[PDB]
RNA sequence: GCUUUACUGCAGGCUGUCGCUGAGGACUCUCACUCCGGGAGGAGGACACCGAUAGCCGGGCA
RNA sequence: ACUCGUACGGUCACUGAAUCCUGCCCAGUGCAGGUAUCUGAACACCUCGUACAAGAGGACGAAGGACCUGUCAACGGCGGG
RNA sequence: AAACAUCUCAGUAUCGGGAGGAACAGAAAACGCAAUGUGAUGUCGUUAGUAACCGCGAGUGAACGCGAUACAGCCCAAACC
């Protein structure tokens, strides 16, 4: 489906009304240094490894509207609940 | 499953073991100080019930009396010579340095006093070809250019009993009597008809090998079986 | 040949004698080892936690 | 003003500079075709040697030692095991070589008692170390003050009992608060946890 | 119990790297180390073996 | 252990006396050889980060794989129109 | 664990080595109710199924302190001779 990449909503900082920017979520980059990472180094050993040896779960038909709606005045950005699209393409 | 049967033939048991206290003697140069004047006289020519084939016993100048691996047309009487001087007729031993380039040799040694390693069997015999001060270059009975030192000992002369593998054993009962004599298991049952707990060929319906039977070099023991890391099969090419 | 009563006739090999060391009749005297004390095999008299229950 | 001892101990703080290491290229090939424990008449290391209670007095033995490098020498399952329990490559002995080393020594001297042991290096597959053992029962010893202790009784066998100071170290009696939970008074009367 | 391109691992083989290990992306040497020789000495040589680790293969086995 | 053995050896497999014979197929799988380029781990090395460290990235690249080739008395195949 | 691989059964069963009448531990490179505080070590009661671990599932699981029992503190190496 179409969207439009600039449109007039509310802001929940601001708290009013205000042109937003919309933006799918890139994925950030892992540090590494997170609990789980060391649990995983730590735990692993001889053997079956329980919980680290197994492998990527697999895919939805069609996956949710994963956005980013940011405020054009504060700059501030806010989340919202997606939607199911076999494609999102922005106007403009 | 099971150990396979080349997997219970290191474990050195009875059923694959030579029957070593029934060999003779274990074919070796005499070790010389040096000079050469060392020379003997064959005095009787026995069977080695290790490689079916004659073997010569040699009563030495200074009193030692050995078996020595020997060469084809050795008999009672004929007087041998071991040594860098050493005569050059068939039945010496000297090193490949002082033996004359083109002539064939048996029983070379690998390396200097080993007391020999190469060319044993009934007939066959290593080719001189090259020498030098630093390589004497041999052509083996399998057929390939080996390197040595020129200071290796040989035997001037192709080993004895050649032609034993023109006769056909005809019946089971005589590789039998020779298999008796070796460090070996007989008879061969074929892989394919065992059970698959007993080989990685056992099992199925009807005979034939489970896989292909080429097997890679790093196959572990157990399952290296079949045709061994082959380059190529068949005969066609 | 029945692996049973037929091939019981067989059986005229002396193995197992009185041990000079326990004197119970466990001496195997082919392998010079008692079967019960373990004298022949070791110095230290033949004993397993397994010969009575666990917590006894 | 420095001792001559502390010499020995400072060429020793790097056994691979120095004099030192000259000395080892060359004995190491005399080691190297001696056996596993061989008496010698004094300690390589004397400043470590007093230092750990070695004294140049009738019924002082030393002793060195040769142990194979690396991990345990084990065989793989033969029945069934969870994958947890079939390794065999990096399963490590909880005993360390130098306490190896002690016991080998104690055995080749069946009267004698470990006092103690250290390090005198190792090339690429083995280890050195020179075991201090005591005759408790010469007068010489059961009449000295510093040593007499290790006459009596319940001094028999320590090595065999982990009495030893490696013995100590190795089952983590060395701290005496946090993380020493599960090893004082013992291993074994903790459940055999650390 | 058995099979395999089932899941997960474990031996074993191959290969890089570190230690043993030294002198002057290709090279010489000798002193460790290895092998041959009764010895003298010869061959090989910082490689190989061995210890540690990494990648690949791995129903041979659990 | 084989081995008091050394290619006329001995190991690993297939077929199964003699006689007449044993065609075509290397795409898949297996084994083996080669390989400009691609891919390919760790150590050491370079960059960033941290007064250090975790960590991220780069350069180099072994065996192996991609790719090419040889091989069926190697696993096996030899149809429809 | 309602299958099962980490986990659990369990450092259990069993095996190898060895002491004593009891073993072992033990006079802080401790604790960290953070203090102007405690003062070797076992053990008992409690702290507490708490903190901590864990396909964060099932399960697993301390310590400091406190109240008791009994109380005990010393010898080398070295400097200088
Ligand atoms: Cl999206
Ligand atoms: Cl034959
Ligand atoms: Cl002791
Ligand atoms: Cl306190
Ligand atoms: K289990
Ligand atoms: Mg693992
Ligand atoms: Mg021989
Ligand atoms: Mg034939
Ligand atoms: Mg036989
Ligand atoms: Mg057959
Ligand atoms: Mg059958
Ligand atoms: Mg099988
Ligand atoms: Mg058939
Ligand atoms: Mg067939
Ligand atoms: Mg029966
Ligand atoms: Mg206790
Ligand atoms: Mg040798
Ligand atoms: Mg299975
Ligand atoms: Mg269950
Ligand atoms: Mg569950
Ligand atoms: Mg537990
Ligand atoms: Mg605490
Ligand atoms: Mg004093
Ligand atoms: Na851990
Ligand atoms: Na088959
Ligand atoms: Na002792
Ligand atoms: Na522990
Ligand atoms: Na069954
Ligand atoms: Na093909
Ligand atoms: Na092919
Ligand atoms: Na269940
Ligand atoms: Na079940
Ligand atoms: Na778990
Ligand atoms: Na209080």
């Amino acid at each position: 489906m179409q969207m439009p990449r600039r449109f007039n909503t509310y802001c929940p900082h601001c708290n009013e009304h205000q042109e937003h920017e919309v933006e799918k979520v890139r994925s950030g980059r892992q540090t590494g240094m997170k609990w789980i990472d060391r649990q995983r180094e730590r735990n692993s050993g001889i053997g079956n490894d329980g919980k680290f040896s197994k492998v990527p779960g697999g895919d939805k038909p069609t996956k949710k509207t994963d956005l980013k709606y940011r405020c054009g005045e504060c700059g501030k950005a806010h989340l919202r609940e997606g939607w199911r699209a076999g494609r999102l393409e922005f106007q403009e | 499953g099971r150990r396979i049967q080349g997997q219970r033939r290191g474990r050195g048991t009875s059923t694959f073991r030579a029957p070593s206290h029934r060999y003779k003697a274990d074919l070796e140069h005499r070790k010389v100080e040096d000079g050469d004047v060392i020379a003997g006289t064959v005095v009787d020519i026995e069977h080695d019930p290790a490689r079916s084939a004659p073997v010569a016993a040699v009563e030495f100048e200074d009193g030692d009396r050995r078996l020595i691996l020997a060469p084809e047309g050795v008999g009672v009487g004929d007087e041998l010579q071991v040594g860098v001087s050493a005569e050059i007729a068939p039945g010496n031993t000297l090193p490949l340095a002082e033996i004359p380039e083109g002539v064939p040799v048996c029983n070379v040694e690998s390396s200097p006093g080993d007391g020999g390693k190469f060319a044993r069997a009934s007939g066959v015999n290593a080719q001189l070809l090259t020498h030098d001060r630093n390589v004497a270059v041999v052509k083996l009975p399998s057929g390939e250019m080996k390197r040595l030192d020129p200071q290796c000992r040989a035997t001037i002369g192709v080993v004895a009993g050649g032609g034993r593998t023109d006769k056909p054993f005809v019946k089971a009962g005589n590789k039998h009597h020779k298999m008796k004599a070796r460090g070996t298991k007989w008879p061969n049952v074929r892989g394919v008809a065992m059970n698959a707990v007993d080989h990685p060929f056992g099992g199925g319906g009807r005979q034939h090998p489970g896989k292909p039977k080429s097997i890679s070099r790093n196959a572990p023991p157990g399952r290296k079986v079949g045709d061994i890391a082959s380059k190529r099969t068949g005969r066609g090419g | 040949t029945g692996a049973g009563t037929p091939s019981q006739g067989k059986k005229n090999t002396t193995t197992h004698t009185k041990c000079r060391r326990c004197g119970e009749k466990s001496y195997h005297t082919k392998k010079k080892v008692c079967s019960s004390c373990g004298f022949g095999k070791s110095a230290k008299r033949r004993d397993y936690e397994w010969q009575s229950k666990a917590g006894e | 003003a420095r001792s001559a001892y502390s010499y020995i101990r400072d060429a020793w703080e790097n056994p691979g500079d120095g004099q030192l290491a000259e000395l080892q290229w060359q004995r190491q090939q005399e080691w190297r075709n001696e056996g596993a424990v061989e008496r010698i008449e004094r300690p390589t290391r004397l400043d470590k040697a007093r230092s750990q209670g070695y004294k140049a007095k009738q019924g002082v033995i030393v002793a060195r030692v040769s142990v194979r490098k690396g991990s345990a020498r084990k065989r793989r399952h033969k029945a069934g095991r969870r994958s947890k329990r079939q390794g065999v490559t990096r399963i490590t002995r909880r005993k360390d070589i130098q306490r190896v080393a002690e016991e080998r020594a104690s055995r080749t001297f069946p009267n004698l008692r470990v006092l103690n042991s250290y390090s005198v290096g190792q090339d690429g597959r083995q280890k050195w170390h020179e075991v201090i053992l005591i005759d408790p029962n010469h007068p010489a010893i059961q009449n000295d003050d510093d040593l007499s202790w290790i006459c009596a009784d319940d001094q028999a066998d320590r090595v065999f009992r982990g009495l030893t100071g490696a013995g100590r170290r190795n089952r983590g009696l060395s701290g005496k608060g946090k993380g020493s939970e599960k090893t004082r008074p013992s291993l074994r009367s903790n459940g055999g946890k650390a």
